[PDB]
């Protein structure tokens, strides 16, 4: 269950990493 | 691809007519012999059991070849006449040369060399005939032999004919006997085998053929037995089927 | 409990896959364009701000250019953005190709490295030295002036792991990768051989150092002699197109090709020459020494009562594939799962060994050398 | 069989039918029953019934444990007091006692806070010592010290399964997922069982995570008891921090037992075998001196080339290559070249004085000050180079010896790491009290006293760095001061395990974002890294702060934090747009062995147009790799062919050819977008043998 | 060319059917033979008993003289013919020349017969390869091998049949000049070769020796069983 620990908290901090950008989302010669 | 003639080898190297002679064995009449001391027997299947024949020949597969040897046969029929004439002539020439009966293994190897003479050369058809051997000697007693179109001969105690008889050899192994030399036991075993392998319902005795070879006092008589004992053997085996359905 | 983690990882990867201007200058770009944009074909560019185009219906016009980005980026042969009012030349089309480019582009390394197959590491060592060494450690090729090999053919009896070798090399890579089942060219379309070919290899050159992976075209090696009395279809012409694309002119670049076949003598020997395709690799029915490793991999994470010896089965019969070993290791597990049991005994392996091995049936000797 | 004879036995309430039916059910309890126990809906009525009622508790925990429950299942076992290598023992012990006792330990471990779960826990510990497959029983029995008596109770025979397997997965997962306070129990009881055991670098990595002083005495009486020897002197000195070789050389200055640990385990014997053997087994040619030393001229690129040639170390040839190369050189590059003879030769103690002595006390201030800087570079155990520099240091505003203060306070920071050296810091009080307008006075003050102060006992908020806080907030001028003073502040904060010094400096310090940038520097340095994701979602929110330099260091903390679980370390910082953030990930790759994904990120990071970021890529790009290697280099020749970019390329070429000593100098490098006067100290990131 | 018939050369200079009739030998049962210094030894593997017959007629090791011994591989019928002709030829050599037959003579006869058999029109090549072991001149042990081409080729040890490269590789990795024979070393060498067989089932081993003055001795698979046991004992002594 140590691998469960490993992969689980890895993906959880990855979910945080997604939440980071999710919350951080907020003519003269041509026209 | 590499079909054309019996010669030359295939690129692995295997043979063409050898395998196909075996597959010419497989569609023929079914024979077998049994393990017995103090006697030996043969079984044979009647091809063409149609009602308009004569049966005046007393023997269609057995050929009493010397005096104390007969042989069953399987394969293309008229090649076997060519083989039996030559085989009788070989054994009789041996007896002419020595005045002693032929001790059967050099007889078998002589016929195997005859067959092998058409396996090597070109271009001739190999003999598509396998056939059995029963006999007696001064050196081993009762014997059984299996000729093959390659020229190989295997001394068996329970033999093999083609596609109809693989399940027969399976029954011979699963019902292997040793020690019991009684001819009647072997006859009941042969009745059981031919009951399973032949598709003749209830095993009509006109569709079978049984010949035996016993040693009587100094004679080694060959008993191509008649039909009434075959009938009562079938009745014996069906009474033993009644014994087999005492389990219900 | 880990299944929650894997589901959350997959759904967050999908969330990231969903996570994929000018207040007035961009609106002037929105009026530099007519919103129903279109796809055209430049024939010439007379550079005095109006160009001649060509359409998919074939009407070709002096149409003025409206540059926001550098207008000299697009060329005759590169498409444009034309309006429906005057078909006005709008601007920047990053060079797009067929729909059939992303189709053949695997975006994952879904399986694992050399730690997946069991034991062939002489020729696994070869494909190692011919892909993993030129990519990752490209020292000695420059440092002894010797060019790396290009083409690798997989062959032998099927189910040796040719697919497994393919996906294994599809793991351990940073170079871009493409997946082509190369027999896809069964149309009733004349031409259309070179379209897929030229666009595939143009894409391959434009992205990166890459592998261009053709898979199972052993049927298509059409004997290199004719078709008999009347044949000619397109298939010879298409394979000759691929041949000229490979080892004609127009220097190959940093492009790699790995190929795989089941039967090999029916191929086209105008391809199998070195230089055009460099390496050939046998994948035979291995041994009775790495069968232990294939059983070891296939009994890595399964419930096996260790009383039984798979080496008994290896001692039984000696010629079968590793896929047969996988079939046995799953099938004996099913035979164990007949009646809700924990682990697998010997006789499930026996019945499964017999069950899977209903393959070879011939007949009648030999058998009779003897 | 069918359930017709055995199924209505639950219907009577007579005692003998129960007291023989339950041993009859015990024989069929090897498979539980015929099936999935559909006696449940009929025998749950039997709950209220009360001789062999603990056998009824065995039936009740057997069937409730057989279907599903989280708290009522181990209640018949804690009421039962289990009484009265097998398949049945694997059933009721292994899966039922493992999962059932596991949910009892979890539910009472989160619920109450008895001795009953301690007795059951030791019983299951003994039963899994019978079963002998560790790994899962261990990681289950972590979350109930309990683990202490578990280890000394378990460790008799098997050494490498518990040590390698348990200490590998639970060390890695303990720094990875588990919070800090149980890791001390790992380290202390692992000090117990590894104190029983041989192969002492397990205890030396326990000295890596512990930083204990008793351990090195025990491992030197024990590693002198096991007489390679100088090689564990080598990774002893590499492994150790600043504190324990000075505490080690003082208590071993008392005892020493052969004096060869005073020889090895202070200095000079990590370094005596290497440099001759460096000359011997390696044979490095001359066409990179001449070719890579030919890359043209311009007193910058050429000046850098001197540095590149200088960090060549086949002899100290580029040291003694004539004259007129340093005479072309200018002031802070003359610091770099006067220190470059330090950089060619970080050994040859006797040769260091007789090579630098020509450049000592010379006509030029930068030759003499960079010369004493070189004396600080070459060694760390001499300490007799102090006094010719130490005596001069005082200038009281901005004379010569303050630049010798920069090279000699910095190079003496390179030189010693005592329990707390205090005499050099009493010298540092007129340094910060001096406060020259030259940045690197207070720069190497903070950085040098931090190199003295990294590895402090959970840090300290002492009057040294308290004094530089108050004298920092004294003068709000030249914001590089407001950046490099929180450098040495956070260096004194290093050595923490539990420090509240972020709250203490949070109360003292915080203001307008100079000192809130000091707050984010202490926030970076106080939080080295554990399973502590709450500051990583704090990183997520305050990563979006409008002040974009606390973004720089606060997001820059990541390569310190998640350095071990580095698969998560790929992030979308390149997919962001605050270009210094692409700088942050560009730092965050760094120097280790650098897989294909890292160089794949250098595919995009290699191609950028701003000269500080295009400057920023080859540094960590060729740190991460210390054709192939030179292929991105010639690709940079394809990028430019500014002057900065040329300098960056030179730096990349130099690169081409949790120990705190490699952690400090690149965070010292993190303000690179500046003068070459700053780059006069750029050659003080001494992190390589 | 083509694989048809025996008379045409390849376009690159081969005879397909000579290489191809060796393949049937290459796909046959294994039989080895070594010479000791005083006792010669050989034997076949793959007794292959099918549970229901006799095997005294399928014997692959026979003799032509009181001095010489046979072995073969490939298919057995050509072995039967060649052995039959070899007996006649050996006796006819005994008819004129009054010597015990030299081994070199009978090998030259077999190879000469085999080649003039291969040259002719459509005679199928003998798909065997014999091992002809004997010791005549001052009891000097010799063993020669044949080929479907007809090349007698004197060796000191030999391995034919299926997987013969591994078996001959074992004689390469064993084959010590010392000492000497020492019949015990020759017996143990047969034991190591048969343990080094492609299968080494332990019961399919059939070996026969000649001590260069006696006749052929067929062993009993209990002496061989104790031989395998002491080979396993020396293998344990390796540990």
């Amino acid at each position: 269950q140590v691998e469960d620990d490993i992969q689980q908290l890895l993906k959880k901090i990855n979910e945080l990493t997604g939440i980071k950008e999710s919350d951080t989302g907020l003519l003269a010669a041509d026209k | 691809r590499y079909d054309s003639r019996t010669t030359i080898f295939s690129p692995e190297g295997r043979l063409y007519q050898v395998e196909y002679a075996m597959e010419a064995i497989g569609h023929a009449g079914t024979c077998l012999g049994i393990l017995a001391n103090d006697g030996v027997l043969l079984a044979a299947e009647r091809r063409n059991i149609h009602k308009l024949l004569d049966e005046v020949f007393f023997s269609e597969k057995i050929y009493k070849l010397n005096e104390d040897m007969a042989c069953s046969v399987a394969g293309i029929t008229s090649d076997a006449n060519v083989l039996t004439n030559e085989l009788r002539l070989i054994a009789q020439r041996y007896l002419l040369q020595y005045q002693e009966p032929i001790p059967c293994e050099q007889l078998v190897t002589a016929l195997c060399d005859i067959k092998q003479a058409y396996t090597q050369f070109g271009g001739k058809r190999p003999f598509g005939v396998s056939l059995l051997y029963i006999g007696w000697d001064k050196h081993y007693g009762f014997q059984l032999y299996q000729s093959d179109p390659s020229g190989n001969y295997g001394g068996w105690k329970a033999t093999c004919i083609g596609n109809n008889s693989a399940a027969a050899v399976s029954m011979l192994k699963q019902d292997y006997k040793e020690g019991e030399m009684t001819l009647k036991s072997a006859l009941a075993l042969a009745i059981k085998v031919l009951n399973k392998t032949m598709d003749v319902s209830k095993l009509s005795a006109e569709k079978v053929e049984i010949a035996t070879l016993t040693r009587e006092n100094g004679k080694t008589v060959i008993r191509v037995l008649k039909q009434k004992e075959v009938e009562q053997l079938i009745k014996k085996h069906e009474e033993e089927e009644a014994k087999a359905e005492r389990e219900k | 409990l880990e299944r929650i983690k894997d589901y959350l990882l997959m759904e967050e990867e999908f969330i990231r896959n969903q996570e994929q201007k000018q207040e007035e200058e961009r609106s002037k770009v929105d009026d530099l364009r007519g919103t129903p944009m279109s796809v055209g074909t430049l024939e010439e560019i007379i550079d005095d701000n109006h160009a001649i185009v060509s359409t998919s219906v074939g009407s070709e016009h002096y149409v003025s250019i409206l540059s926001f980005v550098d207008k000299d980026l697009l060329e005759p042969g590169c498409s444009v953005l034309l309006n429906h009012k005057v078909h006005a030349v709008i601007g920047v089309l990053m060079d797009d190709t067929d729909p059939l480019v992303t189709v053949m582009k695997v975006e994952k390394a879904p399986q694992e490295t050399y730690a997946d197959i069991g034991g062939l590491d002489n020729q696994i060592q070869e494909i190692k030295e011919s892909v993993e060494l030129p990519l990752t450690h490209p020292e000695y090729y420059e440092e002894m002036g010797i060019k790396p090999p290009k083409g690798v053919i997989l062959y032998g009896p099927p189910g040796t792991g040719k697919t497994l070798l393919a996906k294994a090399v599809a793991n351990q890579t940073s170079a871009t990768f493409l997946r082509v089942v190369g027999s896809e060219l069964i149309q009733k379309y004349l031409g259309d051989g070179p379209k897929l070919v030229r666009e595939l290899f143009r894409v391959a050159e434009e992205h990166a150092p890459s592998i261009v992976f053709i898979d199972e075209i052993d049927a298509i090696g059409t004997k290199r002699y004719d078709s008999n009395s009347g044949g000619e279809r397109e298939i010879q012409r298409t394979m000759l197109e691929l041949l000229n694309q490979l080892d004609g002119f127009d220097s190959r670049g940093d492009v790699k090709v790995i190929m795989a076949t089941n039967r090999i003598e029916t191929l086209d020997p105008a391809l199998i020459r070195p230089g055009r395709i460099d390496r050939k690799i046998e994948f035979p029915l291995p041994d009775e020494k790495t069968k232990k490793r294939i059983f070891q991999i296939h009994t890595s994470r399964m419930t096996l009562a260790d009383d039984v010896t798979l080496d008994d089965l290896i001692m039984a019969k000696d010629d079968l594939s590793g896929a047969d070993i996988k079939a046995i290791c799953t099938e004996a597990g099913l035979m164990a799962l007949r009646e809700r049991r924990m682990k697998v005994t010997n006789e499930d392996f026996k019945k499964s060994k017999e069950n899977v091995l209903y393959k070879k049936q011939e007949g009648t000797p030999e058998g009779l050398y003897l | 069989r069918d359930k017709a004879p055995v199924q209505p036995q639950q219907s009577p309430a007579a005692a003998p039918g129960g007291t023989d039916e339950k041993p009859s059910g015990k024989e069929r309890r090897d498979a539980g029953d015929k099936d999935k126990e559909q006696e449940l809906s009929e025998e749950d009525k039997q709950l209220q019934d009360e001789l062999y009622r603990p056998a009824l508790e065995e039936l009740r925990r057997q069937i409730r444990s057989s279907t599903t429950s989280m708290t009522s299942v181990p209640k018949p076992l804690k009421f039962l007091r289990p009484h009265y290598n097998k398949r049945f023992a694997a059933d009721i012990i292994s899966v039922l006692a493992m999962t059932m006792s596991g949910e009892r330990e979890c539910l009472k471990y989160r619920l109450v806070g008895a001795g009953e779960v301690a007795k059951e826990w030791q019983e299951l510990d003994d039963a899994e010592k019978v079963q002998r497959e560790p790994l899962l029983t261990l990681v289950k029995e972590i979350v109930p010290l309990l683990m202490e008596i578990e280890q000394v109770d378990m460790l008799e025979k098997d050494i490498d399964e518990n040590a390698y397997a348990k200490v590998c997965l639970y060390l890695t997962s303990c720094v990875n997922y588990v919070p800090e306070p149980e890791n001390s129990a790992l380290l202390r009881c692992a000090l117990g069982v590894f104190r029983k055991f041989s192969r002492f670098p397990e205890a030396l990595r326990l000295a890596l995570m512990l930083n204990d002083m008793e351990l090195v005495e025990d491992i030197f009486t024990s590693c002198k008891d096991v007489v390679m020897l100088g090689r564990h002197g080598v990774f002893l000195e590499l492994s150790e921090d600043v504190e324990e070789y000075e505490d080690l050389t003082e208590i071993m200055s008392n005892v020493q037992l052969n004096s060869n640990f005073l020889a090895l385990a202070r200095e000079l014997d990590i370094m005596e075998p290497k440099v001759p053997d460096d000359i011997y087994k390696t044979h490095l040619e001359n066409n990179r001196f001449g070719g890579s030393g030919s890359q043209v001229d311009s007193a910058r690129m050429n000046l850098a080339s001197s540095f590149v040639n200088g960090f060549v170390n086949q002899d100290k040839l580029l040291t003694d290559d004539g004259n007129k190369w340093l005479y072309k050189n200018k002031d802070h590059g003359m610091l770099s070249a006067a220190a470059s003879l330090g950089m060619i030769l970080l050994w040859d103690v006797d040769g260091g004085l007789t090579q630098i002595d020509k450049y000592l006390y010379s006509s030029e201030d930068y030759i003499k000050s960079g010369a004493l800087l070189a004396c600080g570079i070459v060694n760390s155990g001499v300490r007799n180079e102090c006094d010719p520099a130490l005596a001069l240091l005082s200038d009281y505003v901005l004379h010569n010896s303050n630049t010798m203060r920069l090279g000699s306070i910095f190079g003496l920071g390179l030189a010693y790491a005592g329990s707390n050296r205090e005499d050099v810091l009493t010298l540092l009080l007129p340094v910060m009290g001096d406060s020259k307008s030259s940045m690197e006075v207070a720069g190497v003050t903070a950085l040098a006293c931090g190199m003295i102060a990294v590895g402090s006992c959970n840090g300290d908020v002492t009057s040294t760095i308290l004094q530089t806080i108050m004298e920092k907030s004294e003068t709000e001028l030249k914001d590089t001061y407001a950046r490099w003073l929180p450098l040495g502040l956070g260096l004194n904060h290093l050595g923490k395990g539990e420090a509240i010094e972020a709250i203490l400096a949070a109360l003292e310090v915080v203001s307008e974002p100079f000192r809130s940038f000091a707050n984010t520097l202490v926030d970076v340095c106080a939080y080295a890294g554990s399973g502590n994701v709450l500051k990583v979602q704090q990183l997520l929110h305050i990563c979006s702060e409008h002040f974009d330099s606390k973004e720089k260091e606060e997001d820059k903390d990541k390569k310190e934090k998640k350095d071990k679980d580095k698969k998560e370390a790929p992030a979308d910082m390149g997919a962001h747009q605050g270009v210094a953030v692409l700088g942050i990930a560009l730092i965050a790759m760094g120097e280790e062995i650098g897989a294909e994904m890292a160089l794949r990120t250098f595919g995009h990071l290699l191609r950028y147009g701003e000269p500080t970021l295009r400057r920023a890529v080859p540094l960590a790009l060729a740190l991460i790799s210390v054709s192939h290697d030179a292929d991105p280099e010639v690709s940079y020749n394809s990028i430019f062919a500014a002057r900065l970019a040329a300098m960056l390329r030179q730096l990349a070429q130099y690169h081409a050819k949790k120990g705190t000593l490699t952690l400090c100098p690149y965070h010292s490098d993190r303000q690179l977008m500046s003068q070459v006067a700053v780059a006069g100290l750029l050659t003080v990131l001494v992190s390589f043998l | 060319s083509y694989d048809r018939a025996i008379t045409v050369f390849s376009p690159d200079g081969h005879l397909f059917q000579v290489e191809y009739a060796q393949e049937a030998v290459k796909k046959g049962s294994t039989a080895v033979g070594v010479r000791g210094r005083d006792i010669v030894v050989l034997g076949v593997e793959k007794k292959s008993v099918a549970k229901l017959q006799d095997e005294r007629t399928v014997r692959k090791i026979c003799a032509l003289d009181d001095n010489v011994c046979m072995a073969f591989a490939g298919l057995t019928a050509d072995a039967r013919i060649v052995i039959n002709r070899a007996r006649v030829e050996c006796q006819s050599h005994r008819l004129t020349v009054e010597d015990p037959v030299t081994v070199e003579y009978i090998t030259r006869y077999i190879a000469s017969l085999k080649q003039r058999y291969t040259q002719s029109n459509g005679r199928r090549p003998f798909g065997i390869s014999a091992l002809i072991v004997g010791f005549d001149f001052d009891g000097t042990p010799r063993l020669y091998q044949t080929d479907p081409s007809g090349t007698y080729h004197a060796w000191k040890a030999n391995a034919i049949g299926r997987g013969a490269k591994s078996v001959r590789e074992f004689l390469e990795k064993n084959y010590t000049d010392e000492a000497i024979e020492t019949d015990d070393l020759t017996i143990k060498l047969v034991i190591k070769a048969l343990l080094e067989v492609v299968q080494s089932g332990g019961k399919n081993i059939e070996l026969a020796v000649m001590r260069r003055d006696q006749s052929l001795k067929i062993l009993n698979p209990e002496e061989i069983e104790k031989y395998v046991a002491e080979i396993e004992k020396e293998k344990e002594e390796n540990e």
